[PDB]
């Protein structure tokens, strides 16, 4: 069990950790997080109270380093910071725990929820994504365009997500116009798997990454991202069996988790229509139809 | 963007630009079989790719061996019209090549898009013009190649004929897109006003009469007159 320990809570803020959320007033005696069943992958997330707009988080690995949160009254937000000194660490973690300062990740034992939307997620392909070398932890915010958003400006704070266009001659091999944008599965075996991506693990895990980073921060580019990704999947005739099998699965959690008020703004119609009614993979995706379907129908 | 009317002088600018309409590519004749059924024969049919500032024509004609052993033919002539159209601008040098692509009928945008990744400066538009095009098997030589032809072939016209002697392109395309309105609207009709005096004569090397500037004048108020009194007809005014 890890341990964020937060140094002040001065603002008003709500608190995201994975997918729990809490409140903390202004200047209350809130001292951080314990209790965080290890993983390989966390985030911990705000939205300031007095200010929701610019929700911001931080995506980490707990075995990667000891990590606190410190606000800065000069910049305005909760910041994360690697504590190298193992020993003080333990001296404060130890110690505010004992005094009841903190609140405990609420862990459910049937939940199982965090691991199968972080299943495929690493954090050493989040940092690949988000470029800051000199931290073991990756920030993210509700603003942070997409490579692929760029090209169409600040490099430094872009989310450097694989891109995917289905209108490039990444896309489109010359003399297979119309095989290509049809059946997709050149692009998602030869371009993208075997290419790009090296095997199926790491193109999951960048897509529920976008997802969550739609999901925790409203973030456009991410969404675009994660919508792409099962289109491509879904417009190839041509998809390895243990692929499709577990895309069902991915996207049935991503589907289980989403708030039913946010439906309008993190789906999109065209895609989930085209993917579940029309494509070559419509009948693959069982489950997520089925959630889908019981719980969103407006949208279809 | 799209194309329409608050831009229509435009079209006529010094930008290279080619209207492309698709819908005589692929054609057939429907008929009934001896089981009952009914059936379809593909005819040779044609792209319809128009420089409206010049009047250059490129009709490709599209042979109906094209179609033999494929399936969806509609979806597949769409991607057909695309590989020619690019084929097309390859051909052309550099200093010919449009900057824009206008295609009739926005089913043709993906195909074209695609079709034309390697020249990311031309862009490929749809337009609110309702605009004739598909009349264009109405003017007899035209109709005549594409029915004698017996391979694919590219055949060159200017289908404003010796206009731009006299007048601007903006007021070719005008007379053009009325004249194939009219033959749309009421094609025999249309073919009797341009006929109607045997002394007015279509050279071998033109594609309508040599009518005089007054006899246009008059022409033309009788396609507008055959285009309103159609109207009037159809919808009982
Ligand atoms: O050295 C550290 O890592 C910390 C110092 C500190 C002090 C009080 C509350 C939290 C803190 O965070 C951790």
């Amino acid at each position: 069990m890890n341990t964020v320990p937060f140094t002040s809570a001065p603002i008003e803020v709500t608190i995201g950790i994975d997918q729990y959320s809490f409140n903390v007033k202004e200047n209350q005696p809130f001292h951080g997080i314990k209790d965080i069943p290890i993983g390989h992958v966390h985030v911990i997330h705000f939205q300031h109270a007095d200010n929701s707009s610019m929700r911001y988080g931080y995506w980490f690995d707990c075995r990667m380093g000891n990590f606190y949160i410190q606000y800065d009254p000069k910049d305005g937000l909760y910041k994360m910071m690697e504590e190298r000194d193992g020993a003080k660490f333990e001296n404060i973690v130890h110690n505010f725990k004992e005094r009841q300062m903190m609140v405990s990740y609420p862990k459910i034992d049937e939940d199982d929820t965090w691991y199968n939307l972080t299943e495929f997620v690493q954090m050493d392909k989040i940092r690949k994504i988000v470029r800051k070398d000199e931290n073991q932890f990756s920030y993210v915010d509700s603003s942070m365009t997409t490579v692929q958003e760029n090209e169409l400006s600040d490099p430094a704070h872009s989310l450097n997500y694989t891109v995917i266009n289905f209108k490039s001659r990444e896309a489109i091999r010359p003399g297979h116009e119309m095989e290509d944008f049809l059946d997709k599965s050149y692009y998602l075996n030869t371009v993208m798997l075997q290419g790009i991506f090296k095997n199926s693990s790491n193109y999951f895990g960048e897509l529920q990454f976008a997802f969550l980073n739609a999901m925790f921060f409203g973030n456009y580019g991410s969404s675009l991202q994660w919508h792409a990704m099962i289109e491509l999947i879904c417009s190839s005739a041509t998809v390895p069996k243990h692929m499709l099998d577990k895309l069902d699965e991915i996207l049935y959690y991503q589907i289980k988790t989403l708030p039913e008020q946010y439906s309008d703004i993190l789906l999109n119609e065209r895609v989930w229509n085209i993917c579940l009614y029309s494509s070559f993979q419509k009948n693959s995706l069982h489950n997520t139809e089925k959630i889908m379907e019981n719980k969103y129908p407006e949208l279809l | 963007g799209a194309m329409n009317s608050s831009n229509y002088a435009e079209l006529f600018n010094n930008d290279i630009k080619l209207f492309v309409d698709d819908t005589n590519v692929y054609r057939v004749t429907v008929h009934k079989t001896f089981e009952g059924n009914v059936a379809t024969k593909a005819i040779n049919g044609c792209i319809f790719t128009l420089n409206p500032k010049t009047g250059h024509l490129f009709l490709k004609i599209i042979h109906t061996s094209v179609w033999a052993g494929q399936k969806r033919l509609s979806q597949l002539a769409k991607w057909k019209t695309a590989e020619e159209v690019s084929a097309l601008v390859r051909s052309l040098p550099k200093e010919e090549q449009p900057k824009q692509i206008i295609v009739t009928r926005k089913a043709m945008l993906d195909p074209l898009e695609v079709h034309m990744l390697d020249f990311p400066n031309i862009a490929i538009r749809p337009t609110e013009l309702r605009l004739p095009f598909s009349a264009a098997m109405s003017i007899d030589k035209l109709s005549d190649v594409v029915m004698k032809a017996t391979e694919p072939q590219m055949v060159l016209f200017n289908i404003y004929d010796d206009w731009l002697d006299r007048i601007s392109s903006y007021t070719a395309f005008s007379r053009l897109t009325l004249l194939l309105r009219a033959l749309k609207t009421n094609e025999e009709s249309a073919k009797m006003i341009l006929l109607s005096d045997p002394t007015i004569t279509i050279k071998s090397y033109h594609l309508w009469p040599s009518f005089t500037d007054e006899q246009w004048i008059t022409i033309e108020s009788q396609m507008r007159d055959l285009i309103l009194t159609e109207y009037g007809r159809k919808y009982n005014v």
